[PDB]
């Protein structure tokens, strides 16, 4: 039983710093470090990440809550609060009341299930297809930011970038895709300095910075022609000067067979191969990224050939508007235009890595609304509602899972019961008030932050996804069953 | 936190009566300072000899007392509820709720529990007095204590009970059933199988007179004298003196004429019986033997008293003055032997009851029979519940009704608004120490039969009153059996005298302790 | 809390520990000092516990109930002790798994509930059959002396120790109605049984050579007060100035002490008992009427004379009564063991005798007698008790052995609570053979062989180390012991798990 | 230092304690993991006992040697680790309250030695091969169990019966009469069309393949039908795709069709698809072509149709399809509406020994978890029917020989009986340790499982009874006791041989150890 405590005062004693970082009003935290250095800022990400700890149930916390980051872009000491609570709970049950483990266990599976549904009932349907509703929405990551004067113009970024990525279809045969949307690797931000955001476009098609081996060339392309290789153009291996003009000419000749208008070599380029293609019309890029190839094959089509020989004639131009090779903020681009590509702008380095943080918390909200219609209210309603409902329920759950049944009900309380402590009023007043509110009333009633008297969410919705009520419940109940599944600590190797 | 460590010093103690309620309860070594080993199961002799400084664990013992005077049963209920509501409390102590409100929200749960009492009550005793309506009263607090004996020991206490116990209605004016009513002997040899019920006080002392048993005639009438028999002399004083041998012989022939002259006014009057409370001459034995007339001393003041109660005799301070109003009567007189010694009973036959009996006990070892004794004299004052202040209505006992409570204050916590909804529903909590403490003696799982015993109270009637189950308590069987019995196979239910008064008691125990917030002491 | 029921469990194991070697006839015997500076060595279970004085609480348990057996029983207080000890050991691995001590004793009531039944059938009613009357009482004798120094002269001892219970009513049989008085010095085959009693003749005072020993119908008469001349403390003092009055005052003093003196004359008793000394004034005049007169005389031996002879003790020799005399049919005082001893013979009404030994030395003479009692026990509950049954190993086995086959009917905790019961009676015939030398592992398995073939008989032998039946070596015990035993040990172990803590006050 | 006498007998089983601790809490399905700290901070937790033992860090050499033994167990049959070290942990601790008995270890061990010998012989007098395999199948609780967390689960009771007699039939002779069940086998595919409920079982391996044109007959050649794999197309062959012409192909892919419908091959198979030109010659000749085959299931048709998947055919420049060469017997191929599926039926052939199961479901999403878990589902069936002996677990072997070797240990009667009786009492850890994390009372379940089998194998060495049922284990789901036989919870018997032969190797080398010198 050494161990099952040491779980309990490892989880807690770390949730316990961040329970104070949650919400609007949040309290500040100080972190004094080693060489005299301290962090003034609040957000429990980089609080918890610069704490050197021990025990490995603190670690645990670590690897989720980066993990959770991936997923949503706030609420991250939610699901600290929420996944630490329920351990804390269960501690006089399975110490002092001498429960065993996989009791709780199998509880807190049965748990997740009924938690999923009453978080499913209290929630109000919302149109994914209207631009004026998802403002409001990805609004409660714009607001206290510095990004809330561009609001208008950040919103159009954020939902023009998924709309490329999206696929919306249904049926019985192939299921439901449940809208798949890749945020990393194609919504992925390019920050080119100089500009203004206000002339922030949403560019469909993939970008390049490496310049032209020509310093004149044509600005623009009728029907550009796109001819992906990969071994580059150069004399072999097995007076001189004539064999070594006449190779590089013959290995050139074959890709003008077709007269391409635009020529993209993965490798470099030699000065003898650049001075054949361009008199023939083209323009060379030296230098392709392999990686770029998948996703320059996607906006345009050409094969993926090795040899330069090997070239098929189904490679076309086809699929490709237009080839700029203006020059913006100094320096040379490529215009190319599933998969769009994000130019952010700005006046600085330091707007342009605030908007980057900014924008993908942004789009993380807006994400979210895309995996289900659905949403629920914020600041502890859902958390409130849901404690409320567990404790109707338990009429029919007589036997020994409705002792640690019990241990959810109160972990529910435990997120409004945070805001109302940062709020100043009384946790015991009002967390009482409000539990028999949702035994009457409706259970859209929460609490204000500012405030911190219980009013109703229709002055100020804050309409939070479902997304980051499944995720908080999902992971806790994971995390719960963690280290309740661990009874015994050894080391050495 | 103090007052949070005022509660772990009682934890200790609520541990100690965790094993005492209960027949599968542990029994407790009480060393006394005079160096003799004590055993019992009853923890008001624990609290008695150990004496107690903090004041949260003396109030209470001095709970106990208020539980042990006034009632002969329900002294472990006492310490076992009032320490689990100071467990349950340190919750709300820890929140921030101050201890002011948690006092209030006791207060408002205690006046709904006490009137669901009056409707848990099921059946009602006609006071008929039966041998088998005591049965009932008697088995379950002879439960609990020993073991084994419930069933030898119902008979055997049921059967001096109604001796004592004059069958009347609608008269409270004169009290009955005293606690000295019933007195309890024990002796060493035979078996509990052989024990027997005697309708009057056993005298231990010998037939030293020639005349072993009176005749066979009806209301035998018997003198208590306190004055020695000798001579008549000064009441005051009056010491015979000797001087001479010439006096010698005055002396001897004086006592013989006098005494026979005032023991022949006493034969005539038909007393065949003489109670000396004092030293008894050696020509007294011979007159009275002459004449048919028992002798018989009781040197014991404290037995003297008892006798009043029985035949109605008093004692008279002089000698010769057969007052007619202070004989007694007595239907028979004879000597028995009891346990190997030939000792003279006190009994009677169909006339003149009696308000004091004696119970013979026997047993093999001396130690476990005097258990039993202090057994059976608790049983006793638990009888005196039985009277007209609510003694005829009864309750559900074996933990159905601690379970039975659960249901119905929950139920008015989330109706009733305000903060004292939290009071209230960890009120309900704190009775889950109750089926606990059975289950934790009788080895039984809490994790089976705890669980499983709300899934029985917790039914779908499909009408306005719950029901088809009053029947269901706490498993005490030390044997692997599927489900628990009823109520009604084993008839061990609580007495309402007992449930009401341990409430109210309890409630005031918990009350002085979450009061205190700090204490005040000075130097001696 | 369970650190008190563990600190329980090696207390009862120290008291157990200490009955050990004194299991069995030929077991060791304990070394006790007494704080009165007496040295105390004995084998019996009641005796030892009595003497220690142990301040445990739980272990004086063990002391109380070999009480009770010495009480009603008197045989077997050390393997009661032994038995109810060994449930604590048994007990101990079974708390740190959890299992409630409850439940554990609850297993006990059912299994002994169960053992008693079994006791009854093992018990065979046997009077007449294949056995006489005279030699029923003489083959149970030589059982409990083989094995000893006295194995060899055990045909002489017999026919004195049958007698000795034959020569009492067999209605009532008490240990302490046979006199035993050690006589140093001498053969062992030569002693000879009294039917009275005697004493140990502590008379230093002279006056030798008269008084002889050789009487028909001697008169006994008890003594009280003091018949030589001068007092122990107080005297008379007297101040004369006459030189004639100094003599008179000496026959003063012998006046007064020949009145009472000279009532013993009229009385006619030539046998004269007193618990005090009596100087050589009394014994001079009682020489010429050839009347016997000892002082010193114990008072433990006074009582016996009482029922003896139906004689009575008066403080004066005035109000004496004639019927309180008695006379024996013949008084012969032997100076067997270099010191003379009066004895008395041909009492018909006398409730107690006296048997006589002789050995080389004190010490040996003291292991012959308490080997004795051992058969004298066994003697005296043969006629008592006609219900025996087998000892030796023989029940002790088989009681074990249908607890096994019955908890496999039995389904819960109670069938390794019952097999552990099973197991704790093993310790019974383990320390038998380690007291007497034999090995422990060897017989433990060869004795469960037999045991298994359906002969419920077999039993241990304890003259050569062998498995076999007790039945053809005529070891029988009554089936009073073996109930009381079970009982008593299972008692005395429910009261000493049913402690949670032990509270001491101090004052 | 140098320890001798009885201070080094006590030091090694508390040595042994803590390491035999480690794997108490993980025997079982229900049992518990943990994590493995290191010096440099980092860990790992996983639920195996054999990995545990390999990175756990013994610094006393005593427990060393239980070390060597969970390296050497994995090397043979690599599962039952756990079971194995707690086995020699009540070995040790029963061995060692003999001392204050006065007895010599050696006869100790001499004395395990040879209830380990009877033991043997008994389990060949008990078990048998797999029975009552028909009318009913007991694997199914297996597949039920792992599947209860999809929804599958709910349908799984019809689909069990589905998996099991798939495999009954897939044993094959493998290579000269091996008789083994393979682990590559039914071939899993997917159907939209209806419910879950409607799923058929198909007797053979259905090829899931599209058709060309409408104008051929679905079925052709019932009696007897060779089918012929290819690999390269029948269209016209194309030179290089990098090459331009600037200015004898049709007649080289047509040549080979010639080759084809003489050969009397009404199948043609062929990965890179087949031209029109060649797709009206098999019209008039009934041949069914199919396009885009897949590479990997044309590999195992050749084996069980008797054909060779071969890539190209040259042969010294020779040009041929090598007439009954590659040609396999094939009993009858249809082709049949399957309510909005396509697929290609296989029905009969020389010899196959296969078998085939098509899933249906409500969607594509619910069929790819369902095909995923069969995987893991059947993959425990394989193993556990590979053994030609199996055993049932729950405590069913360690509690038959307590009670034999009970009254076996009355043959000898001087030594080996204490030693034996020991022995058979120490097994009663196994059942004793899966009732902890079953949070169900030990004291209960095992010792309720001990009565039965005492009445049970009273008329067992008799020859004659009325009704005795055998191999009574322990359910850790409802906590009660149920028969392992129809339960379906199976072991392979070699483990048990195995794991009580090394765990007695472990225990001898401990108790001959009488000093130890560290220096």
């Amino acid at each position: 039983r050494q161990a099952q405590i040491s779980n309990i005062t490892a989880a807690k004693a770390v949730a316990d710093v961040i329970r104070t970082c949650l919400g609007p009003k949040a309290m500040l935290k100080m972190l004094l470090d080693p060489m005299g250095g301290l962090v003034l800022t609040n957000d429990g990400h980089a609080i918890l990440r610069e704490i050197d700890v021990a025990h490995p149930a603190a670690k645990s916390m670590l690897e989720l809550s980066r993990t959770q980051d991936e997923e949503v872009g706030d609420g991250t000491t939610t699901v600290i609060i929420l996944a630490g609570e329920i351990l804390a709970q269960c501690a006089p049950y399975l110490i002092e009341k001498n429960i065993h483990p996989v009791i709780i266990i199998q509880a807190l599976k049965k748990a997740l299930t009924d938690a999923l549904e009453v978080i499913k009932q209290v929630s109000k349907p919302v149109d994914v297809e209207n631009d004026a509703a998802m403002k409001k929405l990805i609004q409660a990551s714009i607001g206290t930011k510095y990004v809330i004067h561009w609001s208008e113009k950040m919103c159009e970024l954020a939902l023009d970038a998924v709309k490329t990525v999206r696929k919306d279809l249904g049926q019985t045969v192939e299921g439901e895709p449940n809208f798949e949307i890749d945020i990393k690797r194609y919504v992925r931000v390019e920050k080119i300095p100089g500009g203004d955001v206000l002339d922030s476009r949403v560019l469909k098609g993939v970008l390049l910075n490496k310049d032209v081996v020509h310093p004149k060339m044509s600005r623009h392309i009728e029907n550009p022609r796109v001819v992906l290789l990969d071994c580059p153009l150069e004399y072999k291996k097995g007076r001189i000067l004539q064999i070594e003009e006449e190779q590089v000419q013959l290995m050139c000749e074959q890709i003008l067979a077709v007269r391409p208008t635009l020529v993209i070599t993965e490798k470099g380029v030699s000065d003898l191969a650049q001075h054949y293609l361009l008199k023939g019309g083209c323009s060379v890029l030296r230098r392709v990224k392999k990686s770029d190839n998948n996703r320059i094959a996607r906006v345009t089509g050409a094969t993926i050939v090795n040899r330069v020989e090997d070239l098929k004639e189904s490679d076309v131009g086809t699929n490709c508007g237009l080839f700029k090779v203006e020059m913006i903020g100094d320096e040379y681009f490529s215009f190319l235009d599933k998969a769009c590509t994000i130019m952010l702008r700005g006046g600085s380095k330091d707007i342009l890595n605030e908007i980057d943080r900014n924008l993908q918390d942004a789009m993380a909200v807006a994400r979210n609304v895309m995996l289900s219609p659905s949403l629920s209210p914020g600041g502890g309603a859902t958390e409130m509602a849901v404690s409320v409902k567990l404790a109707e329920k338990a009429k029919q759950l007589e036997g020994i899972q409705q002792w640690p049944y019990q241990a959810v009900a109160d972990a529910m309380e435990c997120i409004p019961r945070t805001l109302i402590q940062n709020a100043g009023g009384d946790p015991i007043r009002l967390l009482s008030q409000l539990r028999a509110k949702h035994a009457q009333g409706n259970f859209t009633t929460g609490i204000d932050g500012d405030k911190g008297k219980i009013v109703d969410m229709v002055s100020y919705g804050i309409w939070e996804p479902e997304v980051i009520k499944q995720q908080s419940v999902k992971t806790a109940i994971e995390s719960a069953c963690l280290l309740l599944r661990v009874d015994d600590i050894v080391s050495g190797v | 936190g103090q007052i949070i460590k005022s509660i772990a010093a009682i934890r200790e103690l609520h541990q100690m009566c965790l094993t005492s309620m209960g027949p599968c309860g542990r029994n407790k070594i009480i060393v006394n300072h005079l160096g003799k080993i004590i055993i019992t199961n009853d923890a008001a002799t624990m609290l008695r000899e150990l004496d107690i400084v903090h004041p949260a664990v003396k109030v209470l013992v001095m709970a106990t007392e208020q539980q042990k005077i006034d009632m002969g049963d329900g002294t472990n209920l006492v310490m076992i509820l009032a320490g689990e509501l100071l467990n349950v409390s340190e919750k709300l102590i820890s929140m921030g709720l101050s201890a002011v409100e948690i006092i209030q929200g006791y207060n408002m749960a205690r006046k709904f529990t006490l009137k669901e009492l009056d409707e848990m009550v099921v059946g009602e005793i006609t006071d008929k007095n039966d041998k088998n309506e005591l049965l009932k009263m008697i088995k379950p607090v002879i439960s609990s204590k020993k073991y084994g004996s419930e069933d030898i020991l119902s008979e055997l206490v049921s059967e001096a009970v109604s001796h004592v116990l004059p069958v009347a209605q609608q008269a409270g004016e004169i009290p009955y059933f005293n606690v000295d009513s019933i007195r309890v002997v024990k002796i060493m040899g035979g078996s509990l199988s052989n024990s027997t019920v005697i309708k009057g006080m056993v005298f231990n002392r010998e037939p030293e007179g020639h005349v072993k048993s009176l005749s066979e005639d009806k209301k035998h009438k018997v003198a208590v004298f306190t004055c020695p028999l000798d001579i008549a002399n000064t009441e005051t004083k009056g010491t015979v003196l000797l001087h001479n041998a010439q006096e010698m012989l005055d002396f001897s022939k004086g006592e013989e004429k006098q005494i026979d002259a005032m023991m022949k006014e006493i034969a005539d009057m038909g007393v065949e019986c003489i109670v000396a409370g004092a030293g008894v001459g050696e020509l007294a034995l011979h007159y009275l033997n002459r004449y048919g007339i028992l002798v018989l001393k009781v040197p014991s003041k404290f037995e003297l008293r008892r006798l009043c109660r029985v035949c109605g005799a008093t004692p008279l301070p002089r000698l010769g003055a057969p007052t007619p109003e202070e004989l007694g009567l007595v239907e028979t007189v004879k000597t028995m032997e009891i346990g190997g010694d030939r000792v003279t009973v006190f009994k009677q036959e169909q006339g003149e009851i009696s308000r004091t009996s004696t119970i013979i006990l026997r047993g093999a070892t001396q130690n476990n029979l005097d258990d039993i004794e202090r057994a059976i004299d608790d049983g006793v004052a638990a009888v005196k519940g039985l009277m007209k202040p609510s003694g005829g209505k009864l309750l559900p006992g074996a933990g159905a009704t601690e379970i039975e409570l659960i249901s119905r204050i929950t139920k008015y916590g989330e109706r009733t608004p305000g903060l004292l909804q939290l009071a209230i529903k960890q009120f309900a909590v704190a009775f889950e120490v109750v089926p606990r403490t059975l289950a934790e003696t009788a080895g039984l799982d809490v994790n089976e039969v705890l669980p499983n015993l709300y899934a029985a109270h917790n039914v779908t009637e499909p009408g306005a009153v719950k029901t088809d189950h009053l029947y269901k308590g706490v498993d005490i069987d030390g044997e692997s059996d599927e489900g628990v019995k009823d109520i009604r196979e084993e008839n061990i239910y609580d007495m309402l005298a007992t449930k009401k008064f341990a409430i109210n008691v309890a409630t005031e125990a918990a009350t002085t302790v979450l009061s205190i917030d700090q204490i005040i002491m000075a130097k001696k | 809390g369970k650190g008190q029921i563990i600190s329980n469990i090696n207390a009862c194991v120290a008291v157990q520990e200490a009955l050990k070697p004194t299991l069995g006839p030929l077991g060791s015997d304990i070394l006790i000092v007494t704080s009165n500076q007496k040295t105390t060595i004995s084998n019996d279970g009641a005796t030892i516990l009595k003497l220690l004085d142990v301040v445990h609480p739980a272990a004086k348990t063990l002391v109380d109930i070999s009480r009770a057996q010495d009480a009603e029983v008197g045989d077997g207080t050390t393997s009661v002790t032994i038995l109810a000890g060994e449930l604590m050991k048994e007990a101990k691995p079974f708390l740190e798994e959890g299992i409630s001590s409850h439940l554990i004793m609850k297993g006990y009531r059912k299994a002994v509930s169960l053992a008693v039944e079994k006791i009854n059938e093992l018990a065979v009613d046997i009077t007449s059959e294949k056995s006489s009357g005279r030699e029923l009482l003489e083959r149970c004798a030589r059982t409990a002396m083989s094995s000893k120094l006295i194995h060899n002269n055990a045909d002489f001892f017999v026919k004195m120790c049958v007698d000795a219970v034959l020569s009492l009513d067999r209605n009532d049989l008490d240990d302490k109605l046979i006199g035993i008085k050690k006589i140093p010095g001498g053969a062992m085959e030569e002693s000879l049984f009294i039917n009275g009693v005697a004493f140990k003749k502590t008379f230093s005072y002279a006056g030798f050579e008269q008084q002889p020993k050789k009487f028909n119908n001697p008169k006994i008469l008890s003594l009280n007060v003091e018949l030589e001349l001068k007092a122990e403390k107080d005297n008379a003092e007297v101040r004369v100035e006459h030189v004639e009055d100094y003599q008179a005052i000496v026959d003063a003093e012998w006046q007064l002490i020949f009145e009472k003196l000279r009532q013993v004359e009229e009385t006619g008793a030539n046998i004269v008992l007193s618990k005090l000394p009596i100087g050589d004034l009394a014994t001079q005049f009682f020489a010429d009427r050839n009347i016997f007169c000892a002082g010193r005389v114990s008072a433990d031996d006074m009582n016996r004379v009482i029922q003896a002879v139906g004689g009575s003790i008066q403080s004066t020799t005035s109000d004496i009564k004639p019927e309180h005399l008695g006379t024996c049919a013949l008084f012969e005082e032997m100076q067997i063991g270099s010191e003379r001893y009066n004895l008395f013979q041909g009492c018909p009404q006398a409730k107690t005798c006296t048997l006589l030994l002789r050995g080389g030395a004190e010490q040996v003479i003291a292991e012959v007698e308490r080997s004795l009692h051992d058969a004298i026990m066994i003697v005296k509950r043969a006629l008592q008790n006609k219900l025996i049954v087998a000892g030796g190993g023989a029940t002790e086995m088989e009681v074990s052995k249908c607890l096994r086959d019955y908890s496999k009917t039995i389904a819960g905790k109670q069938q390794m609570i019952i097999n552990a019961f099973a197991k704790a009676l093993e310790v019974i015939p383990r320390q038998l053979c380690e007291n007497a030398g034999f090995d422990a592992i060897e017989i433990l398995n060869k004795l469960r062989l037999a045991h298994s073939k359906g002969e419920k008989w077999y039993g241990v032998v304890f003259e050569t180390e062998n498995i076999g039946d007790n039945f053809a070596k005529f070891v029988w015990e009554p089936a009073l012991v073996k109930i009381n035993a079970l009982n008593s040990a299972t008692e005395a172990t429910n009261l000493i798990l049913s402690v949670d803590e032990t509270i001491t006050n101090k004052g | 230092e140098k320890i001798s006498g009885d201070d080094i007998r006590n030091q090694n089983v508390l040595a042994t304690m803590a390491v035999a601790n480690v794997v108490k809490s993980s025997l079982g399905p229900v049992g518990l993991d943990k994590m493995l700290v290191d010096d440099i901070g980092d860990f790992t937790v996983t639920n195996d006992g054999a990995t545990i033992l390999s990175l756990l860090d013994v610094q006393h050499p005593a427990g060393k040697i239980l070390v060597e033994l969970a390296q050497q167990q994995d090397r043979e049959i690599g599962d039952g680790t756990t079971s194995v070290v707690i086995i020699a942990s009540e070995l040790l601790k029963r061995a060692n309250e003999l001392v204050k008995n006065k007895i010599h270890p050696t006869t100790i061990i001499t004395g395990f030695r040879v209830a380990l010998r009877e033991a043997i012989r008994f389990i060949n007098e008990v078990l048998s091969t797999s029975v009552d395999t028909l009318g009913k199948e007991t694997l199914i609780n297996i597949a039920k169990t792992s599947m209860s967390s999809k929804i599958i689960g709910a349908d799984s009771d019809f689909f069990s019966n589905m998996v099991v007699d798939a495999l009954l039939a897939v044993k094959t002779q493998n290579s000269k009469g091996e008789i083994k069940y393979p682990v590559k086998a039914v071939n899993v595919l997917k159907a939209h069309g209806k419910s879950a409920t409607e799923s058929l079982l198909v007797p053979g391996y259905a090829l899931n393949c599209t058709v060309a044109s409408q104008a051929m007959p679905k079925r052709i050649a019932g009696g007897n039908v060779k089918i012929a794999c290819l690999d390269l197309n029948l269209q016209k062959a194309r030179m290089a795709m990098g090459v331009q012409i600037n200015i004898r192909e049709a007649g080289i892919v047509l040549e080979r069709v010639k080759k084809i419908i003489d050969a009397g091959a009404q199948v043609v198979l062929t990965t890179k698809g087949i031209d029109d030109l060649c797709l009206k010659e098999f019209v008039e000749a009934k041949i069914m072509g199919v396009r885009r085959c897949k590479k990997e299931d044309l590999r195992r048709i050749a084996r069980a149709t008797g054909a060779t998947l071969v890539s190209s055919m040259s042969n010294l420049e020779g040009e041929e399809t090598f007439e009954s060469s590659y040609l396999g017997l094939c009993d009858e191929v249809v082709q049949a509406k399957f309510s909005d599926d396509e697929c290609i039926l296989i029905k009969g052939t020389s010899k196959h020994s296969s078998s085939s199961i098509i899933l249906r479901g409500a969607n594509d999403y619910s069929l790819d978890e369902m095909e995923r878990s069969l995987h893991d589902s059947l993959s425990v069936v394989k193993r556990t029917l590979e053994s030609g002996n199996v055993v049932p677990g729950g405590g069913c072997v360690e509690a038959a020989l307590n009670i034999y070797l009970d009254n076996f240990a009355t043959t000898v009667g001087s030594r080996e009986q204490l030693a034996i009786a020991e022995f058979a009492a120490a097994l009663l850890i196994i059942p004793k340790t899966l009732a902890v994390n079953a949070a169900k009372d030990s004291s209960e379940l095992v010792a309720k499982l001990r009565s039965y089998h005492a009445a049970s194998q009273m008329a067992k060495p008799e020859d004659v009874k009325r009704r005795s049922y055998r191999n009574y284990g322990l359910d850790l789901i409802r906590g009660k006791i149920v028969d392992e036989i129809h339960a379906g919870v199976l072991e392979p018997t070699i483990s048990k041989v195995k794991s009580l032969k090394s765990a007695l190797e472990a225990c001898v080398a401990i108790l001959r150890i009488d000093t130890m010198i560290t220096v």
